[PDB]
């Protein structure tokens, strides 16, 4: 999922 | 013979990211759990890591071509090359007077042993500060560390990446900038480039180091619980 | 008339149990992330949370009988009934000349608007200073106190538990000794008891309004982040 | 799962 590292690529 | 403006402006925007995600004062370390000198280190350095992927994912997202590709793409780039992204950085930080990463008093000066305290050896330590002063001796320029972290990021083979293919051309625009760079505007450099790639291929050892390493600490749930989500995220296997 | 020894024995283990498993100095709190007064007080909060659930694990860990509940039991006690012990023990630090935890200098003297920079309203931080009031004006000896926090331990209704039958047997033997002690060596608590059975219902409503709050913020990855990884557990919901 | 949990519980 990568939820952290979705958010933050904007 | 000159560096055209695709280029030029490919520079500028490389130094300007860099500059708006690296402070050269080391000013919200001190936000970070306290350093302490059993994996005592482990708190403060799982910070200052996380912190710097915060950092690097904040250089990458403005490296020209890279919000082009796809959140998974992106996602497999920063994933695999985050590691070597912050070896790269950090030297910017080491200090060769005394071979270790000054970023504050006793305290943020982060030395060869501290390391240990967060978990890991010496058989692993030494070529990443063996590494930290063939690259510190290379007295690179600002456009030229700069680039090298961008074309690292786009190295084509990581693990997980799709679209290869392109992800390849980005990185070779990078390449030919670099080398334009180096020879029009870096007087006695003729060797340089090629010091400079030989640079990546170190980080890929360092990185397999790493992630060995990595995988035994965050196995052990009294370790990883130190770890932060954003570390916990970025170097796990949940892809 | 008088405590018998199984009843004395208990009492002996939970306030020691208590007493190596909180400092009333509250040394270990420079370890956390320093507090900010955007979600500012978030990472040192997380922390003081994250640190003290080490700690009601600790305690919950001595609690006769608890041990000998399944893996499963207990984690489904602790995470349901974890934010309630932290209320409860919370308690110990709270001052009513100020109406504010005071652990420190202005540093670690957290006020009810500390929190709110934590993702927390006003609406639902009310609740929580009218209970810390309360609870601190029974005047709790440490024996009744360190009991409350047992019995609140071993609530038979939380959602995962298994065993509602055992547990329920052991929070009654709590209970019983909780009732003596008041009646032999707490002299003018007679309504006392029913007093603090109540504040145990105002935890499950203070819990509930947590959980909700909690869930927002735990679903926005940018705060998430800030959480530690046993918080993100202990009040997640992969059970 | 509940891996930090678990250890910590012993
Ligand atoms: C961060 C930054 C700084 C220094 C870098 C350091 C010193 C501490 C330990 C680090 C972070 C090395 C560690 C990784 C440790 C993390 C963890 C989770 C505990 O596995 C080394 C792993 C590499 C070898 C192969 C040696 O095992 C890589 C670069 C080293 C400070 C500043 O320059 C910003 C920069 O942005
Ligand atoms: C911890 C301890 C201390 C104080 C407790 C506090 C002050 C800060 C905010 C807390 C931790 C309350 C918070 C929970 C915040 C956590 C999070 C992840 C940000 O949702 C409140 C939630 C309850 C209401 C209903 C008000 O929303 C509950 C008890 C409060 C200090 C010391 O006594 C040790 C004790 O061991």
């Amino acid at each position: 999922r990568h939820k952290i590292l979705h958010r933050l690529l904007q | 013979h000159m560096l055209s403006d695709e280029q030029m402006q490919i520079i500028n925007s490389l130094v300007e990211a860099h500059h708006k995600t690296y402070d050269d004062s080391y000013s919200d370390f001190v936000r970070f759990r306290p350093p302490v000198r059993r994996l005592s280190m482990l708190p403060h350095l799982a910070d200052l890591v996380s912190y710097s992927i915060q950092k690097v994912i904040g250089f990458a997202k403005m490296i020209p071509g890279f919000r082009d590709l796809t959140a998974e793409d992106q996602i497999a780039l920063l994933k695999s090359s985050a590691i070597e992204i912050i070896m790269l950085r950090s030297n910017q930080s080491f200090s060769l007077e005394d071979m270790s990463w000054s970023c504050g008093g006793p305290d943020f000066k982060y030395c060869i042993n501290d390391v240990t305290k967060a978990g890991h050896t010496l058989e692993l330590l030494e070529p990443l500060v063996k590494f930290q002063v063939g690259l510190k001796k290379l007295k690179l320029h600002e456009e030229e560390h700069v680039l090298l972290m961008a074309i690292c990021l786009l190295s084509p083979d990581r693990p997980g990446v799709q679209d290869h293919v392109r992800i390849e051309a980005l990185q070779d625009r990078l390449c030919d900038v670099l080398q334009a760079y180096i020879r029009i505007q870096h007087p006695g450099g003729r060797l340089l480039y090629a010091k400079m790639i030989q640079k990546l291929a170190d980080l890929r050892s360092l990185n397999e180091e790493h992630s060995k390493q990595y995988r035994s600490l965050s196995f052990q749930p009294e370790h990883s619980m130190q770890l932060t989500p954003l570390v916990l995220e970025v170097f796990g296997s949940e892809v």
